[PDB]
């Protein structure tokens, strides 16, 4: 009674196609839906949390000290931080933002860099931390960083320093293929003055660095995510 | 955006190859190759095999599925030549809390209320098994044993079992060789996740037990030089 | 007239044979013929092969597609006789910015979110890949390299990559010969063109580089006699 | 529940058939559509532009002088132009109107012939240019051209001469198969008087000839467009 045609692409098996399929248990009430806290609808609220950054991961075996940026006394106009802002590579790879951006593809959005001091109450220091945009060669000292968009937010009365990281569109998005190009962004910190330790301190103090994404974040295409060239078929 | 790209439903709802297997049908007993991978196969479904070696689901703690197993069966023995003459394959979703076949010509292929399908080799079959969970969500990441009493098995926690797939052939006549490869693709619908969880460092070493493997290599990368970048 | 005959959408929207190829499946290694055109094939899609040797799209500067690859696969080895017994062929659209398989039994045929289809040999499969462009239009005709920095490759400008098609066979058993010819027909939908461009004089000599070939014959025709016609 | 029939022509693969097909990326926002200038909806506005005509293409190797119609002094009642108006053949083949009409098939529409003088300001000349319709033998001299629909629009005060070319329907359209029939139209030019050069000029002056289509143009069926008997399967 109903005439119909064929379509090329018959017997097709798209893996990815959303088609309603009939039920093997057509009449079965499941265990009913209850309310449990922390309901999630999006990975944006997953990556809204400042995790931490391993910056002092320059020791061989991985320990707790991988996150402690070491601060000594009587050093000024010299290096504290320094990083390429290529998330999914280098030191940002093993953050939660790390494997999330390793999951997808081309991304967009501003960030929320945070920074926090671990030292004595009666200690003071001035730390210039500077951002240089992608496509610009990063500064070589405290001088050239100060001519950049320098941030002090000093140590001695304030511990938690947050700086937003504005995003700039390059070729419409961010390159997500493995290269060591140097146009990803650059953040680094310098002693504006020497660290003033309290008397008979005799050691080191440290900083703690966090990273996350502002609500402006964007994730566009999805990828396979090998990361180990993965194949294990072990079942029990 | 309210677009289903970075949400949870698009995140886990893709279809992935789990449980490659290879069966045949020969005779009642015939040549002594009966039990291991021939004449039938049971899986005891567990997404613990190759959801990228348990990663995106392990990123959360509590999930709820609505599964769509799409069984792709094919004739490894040259289908182009023959070895496909009405080779009807029988799949079967044995629900949790039901006895498992361990023989090809066994009673629980035809028993009562065990959802079994039949399709031609080289074609597919689409399911929709609802959320068969003991708890209100799938406890993918659970702390606790089953009892302080008799205690079922161990903290593998197979109490929130999902099911058990069984595959076999309804055919006869040992004079010849055939071989059938069966490849099931799980797809989860209406995925509701809860309680985000920090990701693993290594690829795992066990199913169910959250053990981190010994003898590890450094999962994090050394700086290229010093804290001085570039 | 407002009739879709001389407009842009009818102009480029016809389907054309690109990328004739010829694969098979033999064994794991077997006879030493593995790598070149056997057991799999990657294309790295580029309309630079046989859109009448890049002419109607080169007539414009900026385009935007919405492609419909219609893969026609057929069994070169006598399908009339056999060599077609459930010969399931697997196609795969590897998107730009994703790793490419280089082996038949390789991890990135079954990996995560790589659109792969399965169809019978001698039948077809229809796609619709959306506009996968880095720029807002496809820069078919671009002046500039990729960077003054590291600089990706050269002014081929593979930065506005469209995709990469991969074809392979899921079958087994070296005792025999089969051969499968695969022929993909691209079709562009919703074609929006910009910035008309003067046509080429010669058939081209390179892909991406707008080079005119050396050693040329006269592309224009001499008068039959003098300026005096007839 | 829904009874249906077959249709002969099942498993058919029309190459040319507009059928909506399912998406390999069913959920992916593309790079969004922005506005860039010069949007085109039709080939009519492509062929609305007067390009140029190679008329002095009677030299062997192709140079810049292929478009320069050579004008000498002290010649009158003799040939300047002369062409069969068969676009897609002869001297009109390598215009933009050329490969466009080589693309389609049977065509229709009036044209816009243009003509422009390249000489000194203090130079004068009278040039009769004449059109004869398709199906008429073209004139042999300035006399027979003047009895045609003669156009002077002289040189000495006016440089840009445009003449519309009216279209006349033969057998309902224009023959688009390769023959050297002589019923396609004929346009040619004659010196009505000798060219008056300025004193001590001692050389040649030239004319520049353009062609395009008026908005009345029409293109009806599409063809394969070999033009070289084309086959190259080179991929990189």
């Amino acid at each position: 009674g109903l005439p119909t045609t064929t379509l090329p692409g018959s017997g097709q098996f798209l893996t990815t196609d959303d088609r309603q399929s009939p039920s093997a248990l057509p009449n079965y009430e499941p265990t009913p839906r209850i309310h449990i806290p922390g309901k999630v609808h999006n990975l944006l609220e997953i990556i809204q949390v400042d995790t931490l950054i391993p910056m002092n991961n320059t020791h061989t075996k991985d320990e707790v000290n991988s996150y402690l940026i070491p601060l000594n006394a009587n050093r000024q106009n010299e290096q504290v931080f320094g990083t390429n802002l290529f998330i999914g590579d280098g030191v940002f790879k093993t953050t939660l933002l790390g494997e999330i951006v390793q999951y997808y593809t081309h991304w967009s959005g501003s960030l929320r860099f945070s920074l926090m001091y671990t030292g004595p109450a009666l200690s003071s220091a001035k730390l210039i931390l500077a951002y240089t945009p992608p496509g610009a060669r990063g500064p070589q000292d405290r001088r050239e960083a100060m001519l950049g968009t320098h941030v002090v937010w000093d140590i001695g009365l304030q511990s938690t320093i947050v700086m937003t990281i504005p995003w700039t569109s390059g070729v419409q998005f961010r390159y997500t293929d493995p290269d060591t190009y140097t146009s990803a962004g650059f953040l680094s910190c310098w002693y504006q003055t020497s660290l003033i330790l309290p008397p008979e301190t005799t050691g080191q103090v440290y900083l703690l660095s966090f990273i996350s994404a502002c609500p402006d974040f964007k994730l566009r295409l999805m990828k396979d995510t090998q990361t180990i060239s993965q194949t294990v078929a072990l079942t029990e | 955006f309210n677009g289903s790209e970075t949400d949870v439903e698009c995140f886990l709802g893709r279809a992935a190859c789990v449980h490659v297997t290879e069966i045949q049908n020969k005779d009642a007993t015939g040549i002594d190759n009966h039990r291991e991978a021939k004449l039938f196969n049971d899986w005891k479904i567990n997404l613990s095999s190759l959801v990228q070696l348990r990663k995106k689901l392990e990123l959360f703690t509590y999930v709820r599925f609505d599964s769509e197993y799409t069984i792709l069966a094919t004739a490894s023995q040259p289908d182009s030549a023959n070895y496909s003459s009405n080779l009807v394959v029988q799949a079967m979703y044995v629900p949790p809390g039901a006895p498992n076949p361990k023989e090809w010509d066994d009673y629980t292929w035809q028993s009562a209320s065990n959802p079994s399908v039949f399709f031609k080799v080289g074609d597919t079959s689409r399911f929709s098994v609802p959320y068969v969970g003991l708890a209100s969500a799938y406890n993918c990441f659970y702390d606790g044993y089953s009892h302080d009493d008799a205690e079922t098995q161990y903290g593998i926690t197979v109490l929130n079992h999902m099911g058990s797939m069984a595959f076999r052939i309804v055919n006869e006549h040992d004079e010849h060789k055939t071989l059938v490869k069966i490849r099931v693709y799980h797809r989860a619908k209406h995925v509701e996740a809860w309680i985000p969880r920090a990701p693993r460092a290594l690829p795992y070493t066990s199913i169910g037990r959250t053990n981190y493997p010994k003898n590890t290599e450094p999962v994090i990368k050394k700086r290229k030089g010093d804290i001085k970048s570039y």
